[PDB]
């Protein structure tokens, strides 16, 4: 089947920048979009951002609208997320999905293994 | 009213050859002509509608053409099942009509 | 914009007993064009990422065991487990894709 | 030890032909807000022959032109271009919230 | 010397003196990504050495909002895609359209191809003359240009709108009689990609409302005469981003008919509301385009339905604005798809289908017949669809809610249709016009006269009637869309002169009854071709003249004049076979003129007129007089309420 | 291929016949019904057609007042009724479906086996 593996996890300083790089494989990347979903240990899940099949229409969350930039290139198998000036509570276990269809968001059918980032001192 | 004719009235085609049946009208019927193939007693088996478009299941060995007043049924290849009394029916006007029937048999 | 008030957040039923899990979106996820229910159900037991169970609040997901079955339409949904097993224990979520995705709360099954 | 001779300058209403077009500018030198008392400077360094004519010039319009070009190329953009645009936007916002009529006369720094 | 080699440097560097960091900009990047003439034009347009006081004044001239109000956003779903199956097709270069299966369009096509189909004409906005110079930087926008240029008598704000896949621009040029302009610009779209502003304005100050995706910008100078400034842009954004697509189209339609309610769909003093309505139309188009753009395989049925909705919006808007123009859109691939899809519907199949798959095919016809090229097979299909729904309607003589939408679809299909070649097809269409004018009864006319008088709750898409396709001519605050929809067929009724030789002015003509090989003209005046029939019962102030001319341009075969009313009880409820067929029956009253007309085509009809639920045989007055007509030019009066 | 019709009959001249045609497949409301008779040893002769959507029917001139083609309510059977069967009317009667236009049948044509109506004394 299809396995999604993330990379770039670690520990970051308050008010910084970091690259989240999911590397999809085993399927035609162009047709299906991807999305990001964080897993704060106290809570269970929350959606973050979404990119469509080509990368023109981009959907974003509310509380984080503006701080995040999702970039996905159809040619090379990769999905990237940048966060800017992230606060202290933006610590979770970030996941990359395999959104069904071609829209920016839909039911997610495979989920990645996941890597966690944290905002500590 | 509308009247059609078929020619030749008899063909001694043996097998695997080329046979032409002309169906000459006396007015304009656009391209609405149906070729049939009716063996004695049994029901007719329509072959081509719109004078050029094959009916379902009909083999490609049948190919019609023509429009306006001159139509034609150039059967490319022959089988004994094909052997029958054909009819060209105009499907353009009221009191529809058939041809007198091309009596095609074996030599 | 549309949130799920998932209740009850913690339920316990005996082995093999019918299990009812509810999900309530604020406004309708029903798309009047396709006449479909845009909502999905996920199972997460802690340790590995969640798994899809329901496609359109009725359609059953691929690879899912047959006991689970989606239902409901509009603002009411239910993931009814026909029989509850030892390996069934997990937490569940419900999401939408009519508007921007917005997962629900939490609901963990327990064994008496 | 070279930097720029005077970050604070004065504009005169005769620098029409002295504008060297976008393709003769070796560098553009801005100023941080409230470092020239709310006065926008650009101090373009355009070489003519062997003499680098340093030019006092409006800052808002040059910054907005830079914003225009980076946004127009934003389809094919670069990360350094991205933080350049971030600098330009933040500096322009700081200037406009610090902009008023009393600071709108750059001629008060003309060298005596 | 000139620009060709002036850039001997490797790159340009931007420097900050109070920070020990050097910024870089590789020169070739700007030259490749954006064109050289655009680069030089951009530098010249910047007004680089402009005096700071001028930029200060340009800053004070504008008007700024309070804050960039942020909302949960993401709107609703305008998108439709294939229903998770294998009906998707990738048109590579010229993939043969005869390989597209089905006759309902349930398959799917490329979304990008239709995207390029909608937006196919490049433009160079923000020219050197327009007041877009001071506000916006010059840019090349490929888009669907609109225009509502409304006058030239020193009035005439030019509302040249633009709809692109990324943004919507609209303008309110006050050309007036001088050089100065009041360029009230409205923008809507992705905040990331937008027309860059000059040094005297920023989006961070000008973004009135915000979403997760969409931002609304109001770049309008304050000093100018703009009473429109006293409105809540937040309310506009809520009404424009949170409602369902159907609700949005409904609100646009009701706003347009409200503009009809006053003289604002023709006047000038109501310019700002027209401006806002045009803006709402443009953002609706943008939303539809973005919804199609989100996916990559899109269903032809839903796309054609949305296109029909947008088409109807454009039609009604042109019905106010004769000057309304829309250029740059080329629905080519969709047109070919619809043509080859509907070339496989026979006239019987169209009538046999249920009234949920008679709308899809006719929407495909609408899309493929913007130029008047509707096939004659589909014309016969319309003929017998009207026949089927007439036979359904003749049972109870009431009209539902799917049939009226279907009738609207066929109305706009026939309106933009060129005359066909075959005379039989024209005769069949003329027969269906006769069937529609028989459909329009006194009660239906009352429904329209009472219904369109309240535009506040009106919705045309369901307020349709057969009178909007019938041959009746007596159409006689309030919306004036009756004649505005009547003219769409009256002036393009295939061969418009149904009368051929006795050309009489169409001012007092109430009815035209076009039977086969005979034409009846009912008018309060008279023709001069042959003899007429006049009612002797004219004690009141009315005139009722009927003439029967032949389509072959010949006089009467018999010169006997009636000048009287024959009273007889003959021809009661008929016998079997086919006694009365291919004929028409009048109904008139001494106090209202012409009440109704009836056409019969099959036994069910004449068995069905004599029902207690029929509009006829009612006790409104003691005296109602019926007429008997047949297709040979004779009048025999029928008396008796049996 | 082929449809289903009634059986063969031999009937006294002067009587009436009710040869019927069965729908083999989809419903008959989509198409139009044409009835064609063929005397033995002769070519076929069109008799009448019926657009069943409207119920309107039109026949040839010689069979006016004799052949009456009607459709059942359910649109699954076609009832051809030939009144006053007068001497020479023996024929292998056939029913043919045809989906097409208002006065011309273009699309489809399939024929039933045909009932053998005979006059014997």
């Amino acid at each position: 089947e299809v396995q999604l593996l993330e990379s770039g996890g670690g520990v970051v300083r308050p008010g910084g920048s970091l690259r989240l790089s999911c590397a999809a494989s085993g399927f035609t990347f162009d047709d299906y979009g991807m999305s990001w979903v964080r897993q704060s240990p106290g809570k269970g899940l929350e959606w973050v951002s979404g990119i469509n099949w080509n990368g023109g229409s981009l959907s974003y969350a509310d509380s984080i609208q503006g701080r995040f930039t999702i970039s996905r290139d159809n040619a090379e198998n990769s999905l990237y997320l940048q966060m800017h000036s992230l606060r202290a509570e933006d610590t979770a276990l970030y996941y990359c999905a395999r959104v069904q269809g071609s829209g920016s968001y839909n039911n997610f059918d495979y989920w990645g293994q996941g890597t966690l980032v944290t905002v500590s001192s | 009213d509308i009247q059609l004719t078929q020619s030749p009235s008899s063909v001694s085609a043996s097998v695997g050859d080329r046979v032409t049946i002309s169906c000459r009208a006396s007015q304009g019927i656009s391209s609405w002509l149906v070729w049939y193939q009716q063996k004695p007693g049994k029901a007719p088996k329509p072959l081509i509608y719109a004078a050029s478009s094959l009916q379902n299941g009909v083999p490609a060995r049948f190919s019609g053409s023509g429009s306006g007043t001159d139509f034609t049924l150039t059967i490319n290849s022959l089988q004994p099942e094909d052997f029958a009394t054909y009819y060209c029916q105009q499907a353009n006007s009221f009191p529809y009509t058939f041809g007198q029937g091309t009596k095609l048999e074996i030599k | 914009d549309i949130v799920m008030t998932q209740s009850p957040d913690s339920l316990s039923v005996s082995l093999g007993e019918r299990a009812t899990i509810n999900c309530k979106s604020s406004q309708s996820v029903l798309y009047s064009s396709n006449n479909k229910n845009y909502l999905a159900w996920y199972q997460q037991k802690p340790g590995q990422p969640p798994k899809l169970l329901i496609y359109w609040a009725s359609t059953r997901g691929s690879g899912v065991p047959d006991r689970f079955s989606g239902s409901g339409s509009g603002t009411d949904f239910t993931l009814t487990i026909s029989s509850l097993q030892a390996e069934d224990v997990a937490v569940y979520y419900c999401q939408q894709y009519y508007n921007s995705p917005r997962f629900g709360g939490w609901t963990k099954v327990e064994i008496k | 030890i070279q930097y720029v001779a005077l970050p604070c300058c004065a504009i005169q209403a005769s620098a029409a032909s002295t504008l060297p077009l976008f393709f003769a500018v070796h560098s553009i030198h801005f100023a941080d807000p409230n470092h020239c008392n709310g006065v926008c400077i650009a101090k373009l360094r355009s070489k003519t022959g062997d003499i680098t004519v340093e030019t006092c010039v409006n800052g808002f319009n040059l910054r907005s032109f830079l914003v225009a070009v980076v946004r127009r190329l934003g389809s094919w953009a670069s990360q350094e271009n991205l933080r350049l645009l971030w600098y330009l936007q933040r500096s322009l916002t700081a200037y406009t919230v610090g902009f008023n009529a009393t600071t709108a006369d750059s001629s008060i720094h003309n060298v005596n | 010397s000139a620009t060709q080699l002036i850039n001997g440097r490797t790159n340009l560097s931007i420097e900050l003196e109070f920070n020990g960091t050097s910024f870089f900009l590789n020169w070739q990047n700007l030259l490749n990504v954006i064109t050289e003439p655009a680069l030089t034009e951009l530098w010249t347009s910047a007004e680089v050495a402009e005096d700071l006081r001028v930029t200060l004044k340009k800053r004070q001239s504008l008007f700024f909002p309070n804050k960039t109000v942020v909302i949960s956003g993401d709107g609703h779903r305008y998108t439709c895609e294939v229903p998770t199956s294998s009906q998707t097709y990738n048109i590579t270069k010229g993939f043969n359209y005869s390989a597209l299966p089905g006759h309902l369009g349930g398959f799917g096509i490329n979304a990008r191809l239709v995207l390029g189909d909608i937006f196919a004409s490049k433009w160079s906005l923000f020219a050197r003359d327009t007041p877009e110079y001071r506000v916006f930087y010059p840019m090349n926008v490929m888009a669907v240009k609109f225009s509502i240029s409304i006058g030239n008598n020193e009035s005439g704000v030019a509302l040249y709108g633009v709809v692109s896949e990324d943004f919507v621009v609209v303008t309110l040029h006050n050309r007036s009689k001088e050089a100065n302009e009041t360029a009230s610009h409205l923008l809507f779209g992705l905040p990331d990609s937008l027309p860059s502003l000059k040094g005297h304005a920023t989006y961070d100050e000008l973004t009135f409302a915000r979403n997760a995706k969409y931002a609304l910008v109001a770049i309008l100078p304050k000093d100018s005469y703009q009473t429109l400034l006293t409105e809540n842009y937040t309310r506009i954004f809520l009404n424009m981003t949170e409602s369902t697509p159907l609700e949005f189209t409904r609100t646009i339609q009701t706003r347009i008919v409200s503009i009809e309610a006053r003289r604002a769909c023709a006047a000038q003093e109501a310019a700002p509301d027209i401006f806002l309505v045009l803006f709402q139309m443009l953002v609706a188009h943008f939303l539809v385009a973005r919804g199609i753009a989100e996916h990559r395989f899109v269903e032809v049925d839903c796309v054609c339905r949305q296109y029909a909705e947008l088409y109807f919006l454009r039609r009604i808007s042109r019905l106010c604005m004769p000057t309304f123009t829309t250029v740059g859109y080329n629905h080519t691939t969709l047109g070919a798809v619809a043509a080859t899809q509907i070339a496989r519907v026979s006239a019987t199949k169209l009538a046999s289908l249920p009234r949920s798959s008679q709308e899809t095919v006719l929407a495909m016809v609408q899309l493929g017949a913007r130029d008047g090229a509707v096939p004659s097979s589909i014309l016969e299909g319309i003929a017998m669809v009207v026949e089927h729904m007439y036979t359904a309607y003749t049972y109870v003589y009431t009209l539902g809610d799917t049939e009226r939408k279907l009738m609207l679809d066929i109305h706009t299909v026939l309106t933009d249709s060129c005359p066909p070649k075959d005379s039989g097809v024209s005769e069949k269409l003329l027969r269906t016009y006769l069937m529609f004018t028989s459909m329009c009864t006194n009660i239906e006319l009352g429904e329209m006269i009472a219904r369109f008088s309240k535009p506040d709750s009106l919705n045309i898409y369901r307020a349709f009637s057969p009178c909007f396709l019938g041959l009746r001519y007596d159409l006689h605050g309030t919306s004036g869309f009756a004649e505005l929809l009547h003219a769409l067929h009256l002036d393009s009724l295939n061969l418009i002169p149904a009368i051929n030789c006795s050309k009489i002015t169409a001012d007092k003509i109430i009815a035209t009854v076009p039977l086969p090989h005979v034409t009846y003209i009912i008018s309060s005046e008279a023709l001069s071709n042959a003899v007429v029939y006049e009612v002797s019962e004219i004690f009141l102030k009315s005139a009722m003249f009927i003439s029967a001319i032949k389509p072959d341009c010949s006089g009467f075969n018999f010169s006997q004049i009636d000048r009287h009313i024959p009273i007889v009880y003959n021809i009661s409820t008929p016998r079997r076979g086919c006694p009365l067929c291919d004929s028409v029956i009048m109904s008139y009253d001494e106090s209202d003129g012409l009440q109704s007309l009836m056409y019969v085509t099959n036994e069910r009809v004449q068995t069905n007129l004599f029902l207690d639920k029929s509009p006829f045989f009612d006790n409104n007055n003691l005296h109602i007089h019926y007429l008997w007509l047949r297709d040979n030019g004779t009048v025999v009066e029928i008396r008796g309420m049996y | 291929v082929q449809l289903v019709q009634s059986g063969p009959e031999v009937k006294k001249p002067g009587s009436s016949v009710k040869v019927s045609c069965k729908a083999s497949g989809d419903s008959f409301s989509s198409n139009t019904i044409s009835w064609v008779r063929q005397a033995p040893g002769q070519g076929l002769e069109w008799m009448g057609r019926l657009i069943t959507i409207l119920g309107t029917a039109n026949y040839a001139q010689k069979f006016q007042g004799r052949v009456t083609i009607t459709a059942d309510e359910t649109a699954t059977t076609a009832y051809m009724e030939l009144s006053s069967l007068r001497s020479e009317d023996t024929a292998i009667y056939y029913c043919a479906i045809s989906e097409g236009g208002y006065t011309y049948d273009s699309g489809s044509y399939i024929w039933g086996q045909g009932t053998l109506v005979t006059v014997s004394s």
